[PDB]
């Protein structure tokens, strides 16, 4: 599971959770709890376990929010009794599948594609993609896409595929769709 | 054909009473003794009570002598087991059986009796349709989540028994005093596209029946 | 006035002949008749053998009863054993009381091997309305009956809120089910959950996701 080796940038934050109540935000990068150096999700997993075994009830948490290091006091969750912080890794907005004949198929979106931007705005998560797509209703949607591996030396070139597609209304439900399935 | 059908089970508190009924047919009722035999997972099959053919002699297992009373009504081709002063341990499946001098020749379906101070909880029934993907299969499997009931059992049919094959009711899990189970049915995708598919969940103890139609999500 | 002792469990190969014994503790086995009842899982007993060795109509001739005076035991012999012989077998006798043996569950080995079919189901919207999410995993059509069920979240082991039912025989095959109890929020917070079944060393799995097609 690739996420355990990734840095801890908060994706989803559960409503009425320890992380929410103490003001953790999507985007925050967790760098320290009590202590333990937290570079990766594995660290944080392994740390919370240890803290909870050591009966630590409250401790100090360090994150980066806009590259500024904030200090917070966080209830350590009882891992045994089934508690959790309520934070989840980023879901990178990658197309898992494309519906045959759908607007997205028509303009040639392909599984493996990574949506960078929607109608000019940058996105980092599938959830954001779905937000921006729904709110534009029936109006044309512009997508900036990163496709495939770059040529060595060219990974950081500023050039993207730009696609424009018009949502379709399902004849049964009357629901707008573009025909993108998430990577799973 | 010999048939024996019990009723009258359910949940009761320790100290309370309950009366079981067994309706007989397909043989000369008054010609045979009747009996009750119960079963737990722990203690296997256990004889509890017998009544002679003419109703004038009765016999009881050690654990129920004095608390249970067996009687028959030849006119109704029915026999009964009145149970008083019930205890945890009387929780069991109760079978009626017909005798043939030296053995039990035929048995009922069994009814479940639970002696508990815990309260009857009717299930929530939730429809289970598959999540959408790209590809659609020839066949489709639809489900029926039967959640947090007490006590056992439940029964699930599909379209009132019209869907019989491809039906699996999966035995329940027990968590914090409540049972959960699922029933599945596998139908051609074409059946689901055209006809309605409805699970029917009965819970005898709570006297509830729930129909729930499965729709695409 | 006596007990009847049966082994709690006996195993035999498909097609084999097997003997199930039933020993009277006190007094002669021959003194009163012994009868034998077969009970399948969650069904009623049916009579297999009455009066020591007599078989009802409809009962296959593969079942025979006998009495061995020198072991004070009754024997139920099943020949050319079949899948559907997997059941509990209870011997029965009487004198002043009515006595059942503890019952012998028969395991039939060497049936055709079969990999489990997985069906997974996401939480219903009705359930989600009430802020709860049960993920369902149905495991069917497998043999042998031993499986190991494990849940993943974002591909990492999860044990909290898992409830698995032991495999049971329904048709000519085994079924089991597993549930993962979540809140709505725990459900929504993940990319994937996985139901993973391991059977005779081979692993099969299916995943669920709150992530929406669009």
């Amino acid at each position: 599971p690739k996420y355990l080796k990734e840095p801890v940038v908060v994706g989803y934050v559960q409503r009425d959770s320890i992380a929410q109540k103490i003001g953790i935000k999507p985007g925050d990068k967790i760098i320290k709890i009590n202590g333990y150096e937290v570079r990766t999700w594995e660290d944080l997993r392994d740390a919370l376990i240890r803290l909870s075994l050591d009966g630590v009830k409250e401790t100090t948490l360090f994150l980066e929010r806009n590259g500024e290091v904030l200090h917070l006091t966080i209830k350590v969750p009882n891992v045994q009794k089934g508690e959790e912080l309520g934070i989840a890794p980023l879901v990178k907005p990658v197309v898992g599948g494309v519906k045959k004949g759908s607007p997205a198929d028509q303009v040639g979106i392909k599984p493996g594609d990574l949506i960078l931007e929607v109608n000019g705005k940058k996105i980092n998560t599938w959830y954001e993609l779905v937000e921006e797509v729904r709110k534009s209703q029936g109006k044309a949607i512009k997508l900036k896409i990163l496709r495939g591996v770059a040529m060595p030396g060219a990974e950081d070139d500023v050039v993207m595929i730009e696609k424009e597609l018009i949502p379709a209304k399902d004849p049964k439900t009357g629901t707008y769709f573009i025909g993108l399935f998430p990577k799973t | 054909e010999v048939q024996l059908v019990e009723s009258g089970g359910g949940l009761v508190q320790p100290g309370r009473s309950l009366k079981l009924s067994c309706a007989a047919s397909g043989f000369t009722f008054s010609n045979y003794g009747m009996a009750w035999v119960r079963q737990t997972p722990t203690k296997g099959l256990e004889w509890i009570a017998s009544i002679s053919a003419g109703g004038d002699k009765t016999y009881y297992g050690d654990s129920v002598k004095g608390r249970f009373s067996i009687s028959r009504d030849n006119a109704k081709t029915t026999h009964y087991l009145q149970m008083d002063s019930l205890r945890s341990e009387d929780t069991a499946t109760y079978y009626c059986a017909k005798t043939s001098r030296v053995y039990f020749d035929y048995w009922g379906q069994g009814v479940m009796v639970t002696v508990s101070s815990a309260e009857t909880t009717a299930p929530s029934v939730y429809p289970l349709a598959p999540g959408t993907a790209l590809k659609s299969n020839s066949m489709v499997t639809l489900g029926c989540l039967v959640k947090g009931y007490f006590p056992e059992p439940v029964t699930v049919t599909w379209n009132s028994g019209a869907l019989s094959s491809g039906v699996h009711t999966f035995p329940a899990v027990l968590q914090s005093g409540l049972y959960t189970l699922t029933s599945s049915v596998t139908v051609p995708s074409s059946t689901w596209s055209s006809q309605a598919v409805t699970c029917n969940v009965a819970h005898p103890a709570s006297s509830t029946k729930v129909d729930k139609k499965i729709v695409p999500r | 006035q006596f007990v009847l002792t049966q082994p709690n469990s006996v195993s035999t190969n498909l097609g084999s002949t097997v003997k199930l014994s039933c020993k009277r503790s006190t007094g002669n086995i021959g003194s009163n008749y012994v009868n034998w009842y077969q009970q399948h899982e969650g069904r009623s007993p049916t009579t297999m053998i009455y009066r020591d060795d007599k078989r009802p109509d409809g009962v296959p001739d593969r079942f025979s009863g006998s009495i061995d005076r020198s072991s004070n035991s009754a024997l139920l012999t099943i020949n050319n054993v079949q899948t559907e012989d997997e059941a509990d077998y209870f011997c029965h006798s009487y004198s002043s009381g009515i006595v059942f043996g503890g019952g012998t569950k028969l395991t039939v080995l060497g049936q055709p091997k079969s990999t489990p079919t997985l069906t997974v189901f996401p939480p219903s919207t009705e359930e989600l309305q009430g802020n709860k999410a049960t993920l369902v995993c149905l495991i069917s059509d497998f043999y042998p009956s031993d499986v190991e069920v494990a849940w993943k979240a974002n591909g990492a082991p999860i044990s909290q809120g898992v409830d698995t039912a032991n495999p049971t025989k329904q048709g000519n095959k085994y079924i089991a089910s597993s549930f993962l109890r979540l809140t709505a929020e725990q459900w929504r917070s993940r990319n994937s959950f996985t139901c993973q079944v391991t059977h005779e060393g081979n692993t099969v799995e299916k995943s669920l996701s709150p992530a929406e097609c669009v």
